[PDB]
RNA sequence: AGCGA
């Protein structure tokens, strides 16, 4: 993540759901951004302190242990790690999807990765993956 | 046309000098997982903890 | 067949594979447009940028 | 002004190609030739008559002139811009491209 | 020989002409539009005048194609009637200051009728305001000035082309019928000649179909189409045949999925082409068809829809057209020429006035008002409801709003000097809704079709990227009621040039043949020679026997527009340059002297009186009393009126309006004179500039190539010098932690810069401020926020109290100085209309004196233009031998290069103004001087004197006035006949070894000052999501090292330097800081880190589920 | 053969690489810094969110209904129902407007999802590598400097 | 949205 000028490769790649959730440093499961009265982030939504870092440089959501001499350490109520407010720059989240769903590039992008894959047709491969026809996975 | 954060500049760059003395504790999950999180000499540890 | 690939790349590969049993992959010169030339590059960043 | 001198002799000149316009118009009224034919054959005679009273000018000038100077020196312009100038200016383009 | 404006200066011409025809008024344009769209009762006798049979206002037309609204059950109905306004709320100056719109009310008589029981409920309906053009044909919304710019767009009706194909070579003839809030119909030829029609761009179709269609089935098709070769042909491709056959056939196709029943074909066809409720060809679509194909030969304009005689008509003329015959008499009308129309030919690109467009938006916004109404003229009760319960008013005020604010035609008032005032009306504009963008607005478009002369200037046009996209009207130019730009001409009969005056389009333009004025009219109205140079219809030029010339040209300078019609000897200069000589006229500013131009043109008054910004006297009188602030007029019948001035007044782009009177208390006025001078007006005509004393030498290399070098006279005598009026605005408004204040108790400041504030904030008028310093003091409550230890303990020391209230009070902007002239405030405490949160606004209003400096931009009338090189002292300049130095240097190399003369000839008759002549007439008149004017025969010292455009001073007129040129003081003719003279080097001393050009010219001050531009940043605000440095003079920001200047640093091979600019200096956050702390401190710079914009994409790609990793080796 | 040729390319290029092909299909959604997506409140109240807000929304709150009627027990036509409008979320927050109709927002504006912000003139890959505005700098107009 | 090179 930080390093210095030592670069010789820059490797891109597919993405798997172990190295997603391995990437978040929380589970964000809540359809809010900020409390509407005190303009402050929601707890478990989409900008929580807890998940994403503080807003305010070595400072925590209920000011426990606001000062630089205390830091890396997660303040045990408010649960926000204490640290410098840029980290949500950086820091991400993830949504676990209780049912999986196929990426849009590699189905929807003409040629169709997923139809030259499995050697399906987009046209009968729509109408799989948007639940308007059945597909046969297995036999005996 | 201009805005701002809720933030603290806190000009203070970085301190490695005195931190203030802190041990680690450690959560297991459901899964045989651990996430470890650090907690201060002060800190009072929870039975359990958002992993 | 019909793709294109750079002269040092396929001589190489014929120097590879004259040996562990000798057979040439035929080549011809072609001249191509220099978007195609630009866009056919070794560098994903590039092409991604371009 | 008066150092922009004009070619005496541009009269003279432009009746001389005033007659073949003339004619060639004539040609195309009797029905000699067609719409396209006279247009290319006025284009020709005023490229002849441009080059003519340009010329014309340019034997006329002196070589203290300030204009043909800043123009012999190379310092910049061509001798067009003079010739269009003092003299003629010659064809004018049509929107679409032709004269 | 002008007349009219009793003041006006005697300004000798050079006319040889006379021209019948006054100017018009400038700005009917706008007025007689708008006045056209209310029906004010000028208009309406006007148009009793002129097609008295129908006199409707645009609004009048919209109730009436509104009226009446019936719900589906048809039981009860809604009608409108007689638009009414009311006199206006508040006046023009109040509306400015406060900032409110010059609006009145509209009142519309409203009337329900219930079909089943019967009954009326009639009422007087609020609409809404409705803005109103003032005075000067503007309009004023929220304060700020706005001005409708009129749009040129394509007419509706028929268009009739042919293409070439290159694989089979036969003409291709179509035919498209674009209408309003209609359909697309395509009938056209193949490659294999068939009539295929496309129905709204859906596959073209046998025409037998369509016929049938019509109920001209097969057998009517030969009953009507005998010679249509290709219809028989078709006839044959006809694929079928029968009324019902091909109806249920094509209907399946026009509505797809539909049953194909024939009753709801049938309705369609009604519904799409003959339901003007859901189509409509208007007005103008409707002549122009009815023109086109001679249907109508003068039935009264109305069914605003298409006919089954026309779509025949359509189809036998386009059939013809393949066959080209020669005219088409289409039975009952009149044989109209087979011809392919243009779509650039003014007979087809109509003009929308600020009426049309208006209108339009009304009518949009009340088919949103209907819809409603109809949706709750079923759901509300009956016997229980009225319109007041009915209508609704939000989306028409809502529809109005939205277009005079946020519209690319409601723009804003560009007026930095009178004549851009004017020339802001007046403008043609291509690019609109409804209109060509510049992406489809290529080249095609921005030529200048043959059809524009005497219609539209081919001239004046911005120089950036909108070249012909954006034109101005014509001098003599008027609008036809339907949208198409009329001119005057003056018939001519058996060869005797009449004097009736009738105005004619482009289609008639085309019909007839044009002379030219300047013709030898032989005093009797008969031509001498019988050659006449003369127009053909397709722009061709031919000589025409004097017999058959029917119209000839009003007078010259016809085909100009109002600013390029002032430039003096325009003939003479190149298309080029005087295309920027017109745009750069529109941008100098107002003088604090204003003199006016020694030659100029005629239009100098008459744009400058028909401007609005000069005071004129409405009705004849003496003078009363005068002041610097008001006239007071005594009229010949008791009435004493009050003329109130403006003084000081900023304009939209922060120059001064100052209004000066020029009459003394004994004098006695008339009617239409100018009373009081304008911003850059002086006497009554326009003044642009100043009249300075010039030399064409190159002078050591300072005037190389467009500079410009001006003695330091014009900097001491105040002859170029611009009053500039910035305004500065600061709300106190609410917030979250309580309320801001304005007040003197700001936080740590010394006492010292206290001293300008008065006792409640503001500071007092008049006082200098410069950069940085404070205006208005205001304070903002900031909470509590842990102090840092260091603070704290500064705090302790020093006594100094938190101030939780943190301050951020209006500092005047760096780079800023100047007076205060006033001061506007706002409060709530007053009951004043300020927006939500908000306690009180304040504005102050800073104003310069900038004096001229070198890098400013100065400019002649010839698009000479250039910045300003260096300002010499008075001694270091070439003065003639009478001592008198010369104002400005100008270089010869950009004279003859640039094709622009005219600057020279200005120059020469500039000082033969100056100096004033005598032509000797001892022995009758000299042999140049026979066909001038009299009372040109000698002249006065600083006499002024006027060359129209097109037949002004000629060259042996010019020379012979400079032969003799009567001497200044002693016996000194210091110009010779040549027109130049002999300068003595004022630097070194020497005369220099050969005469040099001088003159009086006439050069203004553009707004392109120094002030206004130079910009630096050493560090200052931040983008957002992005970390670069902020962007624009209106912040501090830096400029934009663009893709290019990066190529060029990697061609130089520069890498470190280029690391430095894309690193360190936009995005490494934390190695600004670094970088900061290292060059105070002075170490050495940090070695740049990774760009912000390169991690913002990493965060992007890893949030797309693609896995970017670093991989070391 | 010329089928087989265009599909053995993406089969090779799975089978050559360590890459599985099962992270074609997603089970966890990755959301973005907040940074990236403010919502920056301008002087006065008038809050200014960066329009991905509302797609990650729009999936939170389907994954939670979905997650919700699963708990609960629903029927086959409400569950894949509600599986089909949690995809078309998904593909409206990474491409909008790439399958049927683009998910618009106020005033019938298209929204800017993720594609958005790198395809075509505006993306990352010129808006800030086209040029950047830099530091430590300035302009002025320019006369000339003879005695220089 | 307008404008300068
Ligand atoms: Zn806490």
């Amino acid at each position: 993540m930080l390093d210095v000028n030592f670069f010789d490769e820059l490797r891109i790649g597919l993405a798997t759901a172990e190295d997603i959730r391995q990437w978040s440093y929380g589970e964000v499961k809540k359809p809010e951004t900020i409390n509407y009265r005190t303009l402050k982030p929601e707890k478990d939504g989409l900008f929580c302190e807890k998940i994403f870092g503080p807003t305010r440089d070595w400072e925590c959501y209920c000011g426990k242990y606001k000062r630089v001499r205390f830091k890396g350490i997660i303040c045990e109520r408010c649960g926000v790690e204490v640290t410098r407010a840029k980290v949500r720059r950086e820091r991400m989240g993830h949504i676990e999807l209780a049912a999986p769903v196929t990426h849009i590039w590699y189905f929807k992008g003409v040629p169709s990765r997923l139809g030259y894959l499995l050697d399906l047709a987009p046209k009968d491969l729509e109408k799989i993956i948007y639940f308007a026809a059945y597909v046969i996975t297995s036999v005996d | 046309l201009r805005g701002s954060r809720l933030g603290a500049v806190s000009y203070e760059t970085d301190r490695n000098h005195d931190l203030a003395p802190r041990q680690i504790a450690r959560y297991r999950t459901d899964n045989g997982e651990e996430f470890e999180v650090p907690f201060a000499d002060d800190a009072e540890i929870p039975g359990t903890w958002l992993c | 067949p019909g793709s294109l690939i750079d002269r040092a790349e396929f001589e190489a590969e014929n120097r590879r594979v004259v040996a562990e049993g000798g057979e040439p992959a035929a080549g011809r010169p072609v001249l191509m447009g220099i978007t195609k030339a630009s866009l056919a590059t070794d560098s994903w960043l590039s092409a991604a940028s371009f | 002004m008066a150092d922009v001198l004009v070619p005496p002799r541009k009269k003279e000149i432009l009746d001389h190609y005033e007659e073949r316009a003339d004619k060639v118009e004539k040609q195309f009224q009797r029905g000699a030739l067609n719409h396209d034919e006279r247009n290319e054959a006025l284009v020709e005679i005023w490229k002849e008559a441009t080059d003519e009273v340009g010329q014309a000018l340019r034997e006329h000038y002196p070589d203290d002139n300030p204009i043909i100077t800043i123009v012999d020196s190379g310092a910049t312009g061509n001798f067009t811009q003079t010739r269009t100038l003092a003299g003629m200016k010659g064809l004018v383009t049509n929107p679409k491209g032709e004269f | 020989s002008n007349n009219s404006v009793p003041g006006a200066p005697n300004r000798v011409s050079f006319a040889k002409l006379r021209e019948p025809l006054e100017v018009p008024g400038l700005l009917d344009v706008q007025t007689d539009s708008f006045e056209w769209l209310i029906g004010s009762p000028r208009w309406r006798e006007s148009a009793a005048e002129r097609g008295d049979v129908n006199p409707v206002g645009g609004l009048e037309e919209v109730l009436y194609e509104l009226s009446p609204i019936e719900d589906f059950s048809g039981s009860m109905s809604l009608s409108f009637s007689d638009p009414r306004f009311d006199d206006v709320k508040a006046p023009v100056d109040e509306c400015k200051d406060k900032d409110m719109t010059y609006a009145a009310p509209l009142f519309v008589t409203a009337e329900f009728i219930n079909n089943n029981t019967g009954e009326i409920k009639s009422q007087t309906v609020f609409m809404g305001d409705f803005p109103m053009m003032t005075e000067k044909g503007t309009f004023i919304i929220n304060g700020t000035e706005r001005v409708v710019v009129s749009q040129l767009v394509r007419s509706p009706g028929v268009y009739f082309d042919e293409t070439i194909d290159k694989s089979t070579d036969k003409t291709l003839h179509s035919v498209k019928v674009i209408p309003s809030r209609g359909a697309w119909l395509e009938f056209d030829v193949d490659k294999r000649d068939t009539v295929g029609v496309r129905i709204d761009r859906k596959r073209r179709q046998p025409v037998t179909v369509l016929l049938k269609a019509l109920g001209w089935t097969s057998e009517q098709i030969v009953e009507r189409f005998g010679f249509s070769e290709i219809m028989r042909s078709t006839l044959e491709k006809d694929n079928t045949v029968g009324t019902d056959e091909a109806l249920l056939d094509i209907y399946r196709k026009l509505r797809p999925g539909e049953p194909p029943t024939k009753e709801s074909a049938q309705t369609l066809l009604e519904n799409l082409f003959f339901k003007e409720k859901r189509y409509d060809l208007a007005r103008v679509g409707r002549y122009k068809v009815n023109k086109k194909l001679g249907l109508h030969v003068g039935e009264p304009i109305t069914s605003s829809t298409l006919t089954e005689e026309d779509v025949v008509a359509t189809i036998e003329y386009l059939v013809r057209l393949h066959e080209g015959q020669t005219t088409m008499t289409v039975p009952g009308g009149v044989e109209v020429p087979v011809e392919t129309d243009d779509i650039d030919h003014f007979g087809n690109r109509r003009l929308r006035t600020v009426g049309e467009l208006i209108q339009n938006q009304i009518r949009v916004g009340m088919s949103r008002m209907e819809r409603v109404v109809r949706e709750r003229m079923t759901t509300q009760d009956v016997e229980a409801i009225t319109p007041q319960t009915l209508i609704n008013i939000r989306p028409v005020v809502a529809a109005i709003k939205e277009f005079f604010g946020t519209s690319q035609l409601s723009q804003f008032m560009d007026q930095n000097n009178p004549l851009s005032g004017l020339t802001h009306k007046r403008r043609l504009s291509a690019l609109g809704p409804g209109g060509l963008s510049r992406e489809r607005a290529g080249l095609e478009v921005r030529d200048v079709h043959p059809s524009h002369y005497g219609r539209m200037c081919p001239i004046e046009t911005p120089e950036g990227p909108n070249i012909g996209l954006i034109g101005s009207l014509s001098v003599y130019a008027r609008v036809n009621p339907f949208g198409f730009i009329e001119t005057p001409y003056r018939k001519v009969v058996d060869g005797v040039v009449s004097d009736e005056i009738v105005y004619l389009t482009a289609d008639e333009e085309d019909r007839h043949v044009v002379a030219q004025a300047n013709s030898p009219i032989d005093a009797d109205g008969r031509f001498v020679e019988p050659r006449v140079l003369v127009r053909r219809k397709a722009g061709e030029v031919e000589y025409v026997p004097s017999s058959e010339v029917d119209y000839m040209d009003v007078s010259p300078r016809q085909m100009v527009s109002v600013a390029t019609a002032m430039i003096p000897f325009l003939e003479h200069d190149d298309a080029n340059r005087a295309l920027m000589g017109a745009n750069m006229q529109r941008q100098a500013v107002p003088l604090v002297r204003s003199e006016a131009p020694l030659v100029g043109t005629g239009m100098e008054l008459r744009a400058a009186i028909d401007a609005g910004d000069v005071v004129v006297a409405e009705e004849s009188g003496v003078i009363e009393e005068v002041s610097a602030d008001y006239i007071t007029v005594m009229h010949d019948n008791g009435t004493r009126r009050t003329y109130r001035m403006r003084k000081f007044a900023r304009s939209n782009h922060g120059t001064c309006a100052n209004q000066c009177p020029i009459v003394d208390a004994g004098d006695r006025v008339e009617a239409g004179q100018v009373i009081a001078d304008g911003p850059c007006t002086d006497d009554g005509e326009m003044a642009l500039g100043k009249n300075l004393l010039v030399a064409i030498m190159p002078w050591e290399g300072h005037n190389y190539e467009d500079a410009i070098i001006l003695s330091n006279r014009l900097v001491e005598e105040d002859v170029l010098t611009s009053i500039h009026i910035e305004e500065h605005e600061i709300d106190a408004r609410d917030t979250k932690l309580g309320a801001e204040e304005i007040t003197r108790d700001i936080p740590n400041i010394s006492d010292e810069v206290l001293a300008d504030l008065d006792e409640r904030g503001i500071v007092r008028i008049g006082a200098e401020v410069r950069d940085g310093d404070i205006l208005v003091g205001k304070v903002t409550p900031k909470g509590e926020t842990e102090l840092t230890p260091e603070e704290r303990l500064l705090r302790a020391i020093f006594g100094e109290k938190a101030r939780e209230v943190r301050d951020t009070s209006l500092k005047v902007p760096h780079g800023e100085s100047g007076k205060v002239i006033g001061i506007r405030v706002f409060s709530r405490e007053d009951e004043d209309e300020l927006p939500a949160g908000v306690n009180e606004l304040v504005r102050v209003y800073v104003a310069q004196k900038r004096k001229i400096s070198d890098g400013d931009k100065l400019a002649g009338r010839h698009g000479n233009k250039g910045v300003i090189g260096k300002i010499l002292p008075v001694e270091d300049m070439p003065f003639l031998a009478d001592g008198t130095p010369v104002d400005i240097i100008l270089n010869t190399h950009g004279v003859p290069r640039r094709m622009n003369i005219g600057q020279i000839l200005e120059t020469h008759l500039g000082w033969c103004a100056h100096s004033g002549w005598k032509v000797d007439a001892a022995k009758g008149v000299p042999d140049w001087a026979a066909r001038l004017p009299d009372e040109l025969l000698e002249a006065q010292p600083n006499a002024i004197v006027s060359t129209p455009v097109f037949d002004g001073a000629q060259e042996a007129e010019l020379q012979g006035l400079l032969s003799c040129t009567l001497p200044n003081r002693d016996g000194d003719v210091l110009v010779d006949a040549d027109g130049k003279a002999m300068l003595f080097d004022g630097r070194s001393g020497e005369p220099f070894p050969y005469p040099v050009t001088v003159g009086y010219m006439y050069i203004m001050k553009l707004h392109h000052l120094v002030d206004d531009k130079i910009h630096a940043r050493s560090t200052g605000p931040y983008s957002m999501i992005t970390q670069q440095p902020l962007g624009g003079k209106a912040q501090f920001g830096g400029q934009r090292f663009g893709e290019m200047e990066c190529w060029a640093m990697q061609a130089y091979g520069a890498a470190y330097t280029l690391q430095e600019l894309l690193t360190i200096k936009s995005d490494d956050t934390v190695g600004r800081v670094k970088v900061y702390e290292a060059i105070v401190k002075g170490e050495n710079i940090p070695e740049p880190g990774i760009p912000e914009s390169f991690k913002v994409l990493l965060k992007e790609l890893q949030s797309l589920c693609l896995n970017v990793e670093v991989l070391s080796s | 053969k010329l089928r087989a040729l265009k599909r053995l390319k993406v089969v090779a290029a799975f089978q050559q690489s360590g890459n599985s092909p099962m992270g074609m299909v997603l089970d966890a959604v990755p959301v973005i810094p907040p940074e990236l997506r403010p919502m920056v409140q301008l002087d006065g109240g008038r809050f200014a969110t960066s329009d991905l807000n509302d797609l990650y929304r729009r999936v939170i709150n389907r994954n939670n209904r979905l997650k919700r009627l699963i708990d609960l027990g629903a029927p086959e036509i409400i569950v894949n129902n509600e599986k089909r409008m949690l995809q078309e979320s998904v593909d409206a927050l990474f491409d909008n407007g790439r399958r049927g109709r683009p998910v618009t927002g106020p005033g019938n504006r298209p929204l800017k999802s993720l594609s958005d912000l790198l395809k075509g003139k505006q993306g990352r890959f010129r808006q800030n590598l086209l040029g950047k505005r830099v530091d430590y700098s300035g302009r002025s107009v320019i006369v000339v400097g003879p005695q220089l």
